[PDB]
């Protein structure tokens, strides 16, 4: 069986090699440069005692949720800086948070291996745990709402699952990874999603079928961060190699790599602008670099954090960028 | 072991498009939605909620 | 230029801030500890006072200690160890009786000690089951020289043979700790029996010294 | 959730009476608490006590006479009333209101207890003839524009059915309060607002009050009565 | 002249300390904020007071400046000198508390404690220096003497030299002895800390002690000799404001690196 695997793997390598007639940079060589981009901190959100691990924007583009080591989940009003809610968490170790597309619910995850869904809008006027989802044998690295009922999670079990929150049991499990799944991103159409793992491979997943469509391998080390291009035909990865790579679903291969000899720190986060021309990456070097997605030329730097940047998010309308960090402050950039 | 072979065969057969065509589609999307993007071209201060 | 509803929202935000500050001030008082031992080390048996993560609380001299034990993960710990870089100290428990496991224990200690995130954190090393170690050394059926040739030619700086063996085993870990030489973090070695009346007291003294060194560095005395 | 008012009955002029509303089933500390209806007049807002009692407001009619206080652990709100006059006779309502981005204040009202002893909001028609199954429209106006710079227009619509407390229908002129059928809609412009009911049915008959929350004191309209 | 060097060194040291605290991300904590406040006091002294004293030296001790301005000058002298002295006393007390029981010191080592300490020392110095403006402006004979301008209030001199340098001296002696007896109970770090503490204490005593003791002997008791001794020792004591910014910082490696970078 192993010998048969090599032939099919060799067939795949020839298939993607044959398609690479032109390079992305060759195609977009005659495109006007975006030039230097400058953004300044419009708002600095204070109130988190300890380091911030994760954040997520609401679809209304004004509210965001953040999770921190101090054991609190806080919903902010970005425009006015006010705190809408502050949720006490049973476990102080929280690796991820999510905000529902409707905004009625938020979710949580961490080393306790349980995903806790919170009901923001309720009679009696307090946030309460609607459901605690159990069934993962490892820490939850990420969680994202498809809708109010359904939520996908990724774990250190090397498995991802689709949960029905009303029933509280998994409806599908995704088992392709050979390492802890660090990140996931949902396609805009929601019919499919990607996952990144310490295996250093990214696999396209079909939510309805429960199978892996494609697998992408270009990273030497773990893939910390994953994001889908706004069109949905491509996605961008972040790893500990201090390089980001753009992959294309249809071509099934790499288009462009965003690497600079100056920087050696790993990429903690990646995000895309609304147009997709800009790729924003968060590093352990206490700063975020803005890349021209087409030309892979650095267009700017966002440096205001005294510690590493845990999370990075771009608003749905694309007006603002929010970056959390281990110094316990979130900054809105514009 | 046997499962790895089965998945690899399924991944092998997939409709693949030219990298040039994929790059052209990506560029086209970026050009089409460049105007809508606020981060690329700085918005007037009146329009900015922040 | 703020509506009444916006003023009420701001007052609610300020009340939330006050409650968060109170909770943080309450949380600061406890000293947080991390317990790491691969297996057969008696890491649960170290402290007599008391699925993803196990938490233990013991109090000594009116000081609250939090000890976390993460046992639901694989042998590799690179990802979840990032969270525990704010801890006061890391408690490493190793069974000195089993000589075959000692090389793996030394490799684990080196990996923890040289981890980038845990560079600031000091370690408290409990060499455990010293009574079983002494019994094996007196019996002599198991030879330390076979596993580590250095013991066959060693001199000390409880029987003398047992003392030499225990000093040798301690010296390996102390040398791995000394190899860094940074001084920001120090390894405090101790020898613990299977049942010991006081280990929270030892942890308390080591945490007192750990905090004292940080105080000296902050006050620019060093 | 429940708010049960206590105290009332005959009081001589110049006497003092304490009215208390006891809260059960909701987090009393988080909510700010507030309203009286005269025997033959629309609603009038008496006093407000914020969460934590940090902020207090009174109507100019009752300022210097009434005092509003909350004892959070027992979940009770008090109104200490002094120098009662003939005008003070009314039915007093205990109302809860929570203020954050997207909250629906004035959502729940108490039953109320009878006692026997500035933006001008105007409703055009005191009574409007209606028929079952026929769409109707209700109009209210503001002396001053209720649209704030931040973009929210602070207009609220309440419904008081016969023998029942007012119920919130629409908050901030467009949002529909939870538990309300979709038929109700709020279309509004600055200084002029309206409520539209489509497929009107029985049990939706009552006085429709328009309120402004732009600034204190809170003013209620006279209200428009619907009868089949 | 030798007095022009001291003003240059004072302002240079306090600029270097201020930029080292403000433009470094790692040094920003409570102790360096208290040290910044001390440097601010020493700068205010070495900017507003010492060049005026140099002009007095050059002018033959007749006062070129307005007479009313001398009373406020003495006010600023006493204000900033007391501020520096109780800043050093509070530094010594904080060092003793942080060294004796380091576990209990970290339980209440926030910035609120440092702000309260800064407020306390400045309020104490203001209250000590309070009567000079009020009584000196009303009567010019209380601050002037035969053209030269000095504190002619004998009882005020005794009280403000006993409450400003004979309470702090015994407090610093007691805390230094107890800190030495605490670190010796236990190691090159502790020996280096002991050497630094001894150097700081003996430098403070050597710099400041002769001025106050000769000031007391001037009033409690040959007038020209005592006047000349006070004249030299009041300039010796001004050199301490150019030494504390250096000694309290240069034992750190980060401060040395910042000072080498900025120069
Ligand atoms: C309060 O201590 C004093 C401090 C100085 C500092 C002089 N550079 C001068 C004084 O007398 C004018 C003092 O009072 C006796």
């Amino acid at each position: 069986l192993r010998q048969e695997a090599e032939q099919l793997k060799n067939q795949i390598r020839d298939a993607r090699k044959a398609c690479a007639d032109a390079t992305l940079s060759q195609i977009t060589n005659n495109i006007d440069p975006v030039g230097r981009i400058q953004m300044r901190t419009r708002r600095t959100l204070r109130g988190h005692l300890a380091k911030i691990y994760a954040m997520h924007w609401g679809t209304d583009s004004r509210l965001l949720v953040s999770a921190s080591q101090d054991g609190k989940l806080i919903i902010w009003d970005s425009y006015t800086t006010n705190k809408v809610h502050a949720i006490p968490l049973r476990s102080s170790w929280v690796m991820t948070c999510a905000y529902a597309p409707s905004g009625n619910y938020v979710a949580c995850g961490g080393l306790d291996n349980i995903c806790s869904i919170y009901n923001l809008k309720t009679r009696e006027g307090n946030v309460r745990v609607s459901r605690e989802l159990a069934g993962h044998t490892g820490y939850l690295s990420c969680c994202r709402f498809l809708d109010d009922n359904q939520i996908v999670t990724s774990s250190g079990d090397t498995t991802c699952a689709l949960w029905d929150i009303e029933t509280g049991q998994q409806t599908t499990t995704f088992t392709g990874h050979t390492g802890d799944v660090m990140s996931l991103s949902l396609a805009p159409d929601t019919r499919l999603f990607v996952s990144g793992a310490c295996d250093a491979s990214a696999k396209l997943w079909d939510v309805r079928e429960g199978m892996c469509r494609q697998t992408f391998t270009g990273h030497e080390s773990d893939i910390n961060a994953i994001c889908f291009f706004p069109n949905g035909n491509a996605f961008a990865t972040g790893s500990d190699d201090a390089t980001c790579r753009l992959f294309d679903l249809r071509a099934d291969q790499e288009l462009m790599t965003y690497s600079h000899d100056n920087i050696i720190c790993g990429i903690t986060s990646v995000s895309f602008s609304k147009s997709g021309r800009l790729l924003l990456a968060g590093y352990d070097d206490f700063n975020c670099n803005v890349w021209d997605a087409l030309k892979a030329d650095r267009a700017g730097v966002l440096a205001g954090h005294d510690n590493r940047v845990s999370c990075l998010g771009v608003t749905d309308d694309g007006m603002a960028v929010a970056t959390g960090s281990w110094d316990s402050f979130l900054k809105i950039w514009n | 072991a046997r499962k790895l072979v089965e998945q690899l065969k399924m991944e092998a057969n997939i409709d693949r498009i030219k990298v040039s065509k994929a790059a052209a589609d990506l560029m086209a999307y970026c050009e089409a939605h460049a105007k809508e993007d606020p981060l690329l071209t700085p918005v007037p201060a009146s329009e900015n909620p922040f | 230029t703020v509506s009444a509803e916006d003023k009420a929202a701001a007052e609610r935000s300020k009340m939330i801030d006050k409650n968060l500050r109170e909770d943080g001030e309450k949380a600061r008082r406890t000293l947080r500890l991390l317990l790491l031992g691969a297996d057969n080390s008696g890491k649960s048996t170290i402290v007599k006072q008391m699925s993803g993560i196990f938490e233990t609380k013991f109090q000594v001299d009116k000081v609250n200690f939090h000890m976390f034990d993460v046992g639901g993960q694989r042998d590799e710990r690179r990802k979840w160890i990032q969270c525990f870089n704010d801890v006061t100290a890391i408690i490493f428990v190793v069974d000195s009786s089993d000589y075959n496991r000692l090389q793996e224990a030394l490799n684990d200690f080196k990996s923890i000690w040289n981890n980038r995130w845990l560079r600031t954190i000091s370690v408290i090393l409990f060499l455990n089951k010293q009574d079983l170690l002494a019994e094996k050394v007196l019996a002599g059926k198991s030879k330390i020289e076979d596993y580590f040739p250095e013991f066959a030619r060693y001199t000390t700086p409880e029987d003398p043979r047992v003392t030499r063996a225990k000093y040798f085993i301690r010296k390996e870990f102390v040398d791995i700790s000394t190899a860094s030489g940074d001084g920001r973090h120090i390894c405090y070695p101790h020898f613990t029996c299977a049942v010991d009346t006081e280990n929270a007291r030892r942890i308390f003294n080591d945490c007192k010294d750990i905090i004292l060194q940080m105080n000296l560095r902050e006050y620019n005395l060093v | 959730v429940q708010l049960v008012e206590s105290g009332g009955g005959l009081v001589q002029p110049g006497g003092s009476r304490k009215l208390s509303c006891s809260a059960s089933g909701f987090a009393f500390s988080s909510f700010g608490m507030h309203v009286r209806q005269a025997p033959e007049k629309g609603l009038e807002w008496v006093a407000y006590i914020s969460s934590g009692s940090g902020t207090i407001y009174y109507a100019d009619t009752v300022k210097g006479r009434f005092t509003i206080s909350r004892d959070d652990p027992k979940n009770t709100l008090f109104l200490q009333m002094t120098s009662l006059r003939s005008e003070d006779t009314a039915m007093y309502y205990c109302v809860r209101s929570i203020y954050y981005y997207g909250s629906s204040p004035f959502d729940f009202w108490g039953q109320g207890t009878t006692l026997t002893v500035d933006i001008v909001m105007t409703q055009a028609t005191s009574s409007v003839p209606v028929t079952p199954g026929e769409s109707v429209s209700i109009s209210c106006r503001s002396s001053k524009s209720l649209l704030h710079s931040n973009g929210n227009t602070y207009l609220y619509w309440f419904l008081q059915r016969p023998g029942q407390s007012p119920q919130l229908l629409i908050y901030r002129m467009s949002n529909l309060a939870s538990g309300v059928p979709d038929r109700f809609s709020g279309s509004g412009s600055g200084t002029a607002f309206t409520l539209t009911i489509s497929r009107l049915e029985a049990e939706d008959v009552g006085v429709y009050y328009c309120m402004q929350h732009l600034e204190y004191p809170l003013t209620f309209g006279a209200g428009t009565k619907l009868e089949l | 002249l030798l007095t022009a060097v001291v003003i240059i060194l004072t302002i240079a040291g306090n600029i270097l300390v201020i930029m080292a605290v403000s433009l470094e991300k790692k040094l920003q904590n409570a102790t360096n904020y208290f040290l910044m406040s001390l440097a601010i006091a020493d700068m205010l002294l070495g900017f507003l007071v010492m060049p005026v004293s140099m002009l007095t030296i050059l002018y033959g001790y007749r006062w070129p400046l307005p007479s009313k301005l001398c009373a406020v000058w003495i006010y600023l002298d006493v204000l900033f000198s007391t501020a520096s002295i109780m800043h050093l006393c509070a530094i010594s007390l904080d060092r003793y508390v942080a060294i004796q029981n380091p576990i209990h010191h970290s339980r209440f080592n926030s910035r609120t404690k440092a702000f309260l300490k800064i407020i306390a020392v400045w309020t104490i110095s203001v209250g000590i220096s309070m009567p000079i403006p009020v009584f000196g402006l009303q009567d010019d004979s209380k601050v002037f003497k035969e053209g030269s301008c000095l504190l002619a209030d004998d009882n005020f001199v005794l009280i403000g030299s006993f409450v400003s340098f004979f309470i702090p001296l015994t407090i610093m002696v007691i805390t230094y002895f107890l800190t030495i007896k605490s670190l010796q109970k236990e190691i090159s770090n502790e020996q280096k800390a002991c050497k630094v503490l001894g150097i700081v204490f003996f430098l403070f005593v050597v710099m400041w002690c002769p001025f106050f003791i000769t000031n007391i002997m001037a009033v409690i008791c040959n007038e020209d000799v005592i006047g000349a001794l006070l004249n030299v020792f009041v300039w010796i004591g001004y050199l301490s404001s150019a030494v504390n910014p250096l000694v309290y910082t240069l034992f750190n490696k980060t401060y040395r690196s910042a000072f080498s970078r900025y120069i």
